RNA sequence: AAGGCGGCCCCCUGGACGAAGACUGACGCUCAGGUGCGAAAGCGUGGGGAGCAAACAGGAUUAGAUACCCUGGUAGUCCACGCCGUAAACGAUGUCGACUUGGAGGUUGUGCCCUUGAGGCGUGGCUUCCGGAGCUAACGCGUUAAGUCGACCGCCUGGGG
């Protein structure tokens, strides 16, 4: 806002593997505001991939995470007729808060059977660094290197 | 202080380089007078004493010929 | 503003040395000026205005001694 | 060719773009590289990072000829006026001096006309 | 004197200012009509033409764009000699006098001591800024008055036409 600082809410951790990263996880994914549903699709589907690929489910999700993670991103500036993008670095909070985002939408556009199976693909595609959430890092990262002489 | 010249009554000549070399730059531009100190009615001497100096190429025009 | 390098060092002293060389002999203070043709009348009323100016803050800045702010 | 051992890079900055070239002590140049080919065309070419891509492309294309040693001078005040010069400092090579060889005019011809 | 005057050197020349003395002895001030000088643009006859650049041509923006912006570009700007005789030719303030509290500066002579080294003491000529009394419609001016007075000249008499 124009003068306050603002500081954040802590939510509940997870009831399973008790970690807040997987509790931010499901409250992206939660639509119209009900977790009952939201927890069925992620536990389902975090237990499909950590059967098929490797142990330590948090860390299976967390594979994921690191693929996706932004480092640098654009903001539009204006100055005279036409405005131009300006690199900036992207802090933590928003790098880890960015990412779930891009994987829960790159989710919600693949045609496959169920929403439990579109997630379990997507976080299978970004462990093996591919599929449309890493291909929206690489456009970001490749934009903000083609214009990055402005500072 | 800025005495420099105002004990040396005289008109400031142009054969003698050795006080001429203080009073220009790195470059061969004249310093100003505010820097210096130098009074009017010795500074405009002074300036026709450098570019008396520099017709006859006792010094440089400027840094780089 | 011709600068030879010396023994050893690093660049960067050298390197900002150069352009601490530089602002002293003013070249882009010129260049900017020369860049296209100011007219002799323009030239005479921005060098008096700068000064009336120059001088204005120079007696305010006593009105300003004397006074208190709080 | 002919393995000159230390040579001059003229920097030609400039209000729009900037053109670097590399030269022996004689003056006959060797091989050039400039913002507006390097891939800038447009509002980019006068950046002080699109200079510095220039300068090392300009690093290149000299290796047959195995310079070492530069006399970086300077002209045509611009954006890419000193981050030209780490660039080339950045390609290896140890600079012995650096100039301003801008041309300064003692009131010569008379300029264009003011913009409106 | 006003217009105006800017690298360096020479040879022709005008006007200011100061010190201390001599000389002439009212020889003065203003000035209708006249006479002279008078930026830039412009004109005539010869030269010169690098850079700028009216007109002109192309590109772009625009509803249009005979403009602003970009790319080129002729007269002109330069020299010699003649015309033109006008400008917001403006401190928008005619010239010459005497008088009326003060500060901060610049520039240029000087006569003393204290040539005690830097330094202090006084007197003239121009010029910048701030301000007291006074002035006035107010802004403001204010020892270089728009203050208090003389001497001559020029001009003003509702707006448009
Ligand atoms: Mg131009
Ligand atoms: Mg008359
Ligand atoms: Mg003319
Ligand atoms: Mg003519
Ligand atoms: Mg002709
Ligand atoms: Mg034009
Ligand atoms: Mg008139
Ligand atoms: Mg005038
Ligand atoms: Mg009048
Ligand atoms: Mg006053």
């Amino acid at each position: 806002p124009r003068r306050r600082v603002i500081g954040q809410r802590k939510i509940l951790p997870d009831p399973k593997f008790g970690s807040e990263l997987l509790a931010k996880f499901v409250n992206i994914l939660m639509v119209d505001g009900k977790k009952s549903t939201a927890e069925s699709i992620v536990y389902s589907a975090l237990e499909t991939l950590a059967q098929r690929s490797g142990k330590s489910e948090l860390e299976a999700f967390e594979v994921a995470l690191e693929n996706v993670r932004p480092t640098v991103e654009v903001k539009s500036r204006r100055v005279g007729g036409s405005t131009y993008q300006v690199p900036v670095e992207v802090r933590p909070v928003r790098r880890n808060a960015l990412a779930m985002r891009w994987i829960v939408e790159a989710a919600r556009k693949r045609g496959d059977k169920s929403m439990a199976l579109r997630l379990a693909n997507e976080l299978s595609d970004a462990a093996e660094n591919k599929g449309t959430a890493v291909k929206k890092r690489e456009d970001v990262h490749r934009m903000a290197e083609a214009n990055k002489a402005f500072a | 202080f800025c005495r420099f010249t105002a004990e040396g009554v005289q008109e400031i000549d142009y054969k003698d380089i050795a006080t001429l070399k203080n009073y220009i730059t790195e470059s061969g531009k004249i310093v100003p007078s505010r820097i210096t100190g130098t009074r009017a009615k010795y500074q405009r001497q002074l300036a026709r004493a450098i570019k008396r100096a520099r017709y006859l190429s006792l010094l440089p025009y400027t840094d780089r010929h | 503003p011709v600068i030879k390098v010396r023994e050893n060092e690093p660049f960067d002293v050298a390197l900002r040395r150069f352009k601490r060389s530089c602002e002293k002999a003013g070249v882009l203070a010129e260049v900017r000026r020369r860049e296209f043709y100011e007219k002799p009348t323009t030239e005479r009323k921005r060098a008096k205005a700068s000064a009336v100016k120059r001088h204005a803050k120079k007696l305010a800045r006593e009105n300003a001694r004397r006074t208190r702010l709080y | 060719r002919k393995q000159v051992s230390d040579g001059v890079a003229h920097i030609h900055a400039s209000f729009n773009n900037t053109i670097v070239t590399i030269t022996d002590r004689q003056g006959n140049a060797l091989g050039w590289a400039t913002a507006g080919g390097s891939g800038f065309r447009g509002s980019r070419k006068s950046t002080p990072f699109a200079a510095q891509v220039a300068a090392e492309r300009c690093a290149d294309a000299v290796k047959e000829y195995g310079i070492k040693n530069l006399e970086v001078m300077v002209k045509g005040p611009g954006p890419g006026r000193e981050s030209t010069i780490r660039a080339l400092n950045a390609a290896g090579f140890r600079i012995t001096n650096i100039t301003d060889v801008t041309p300064i005019p003692h009131n010569g011809c008379r300029p264009p006309k003011k913009r409106r």
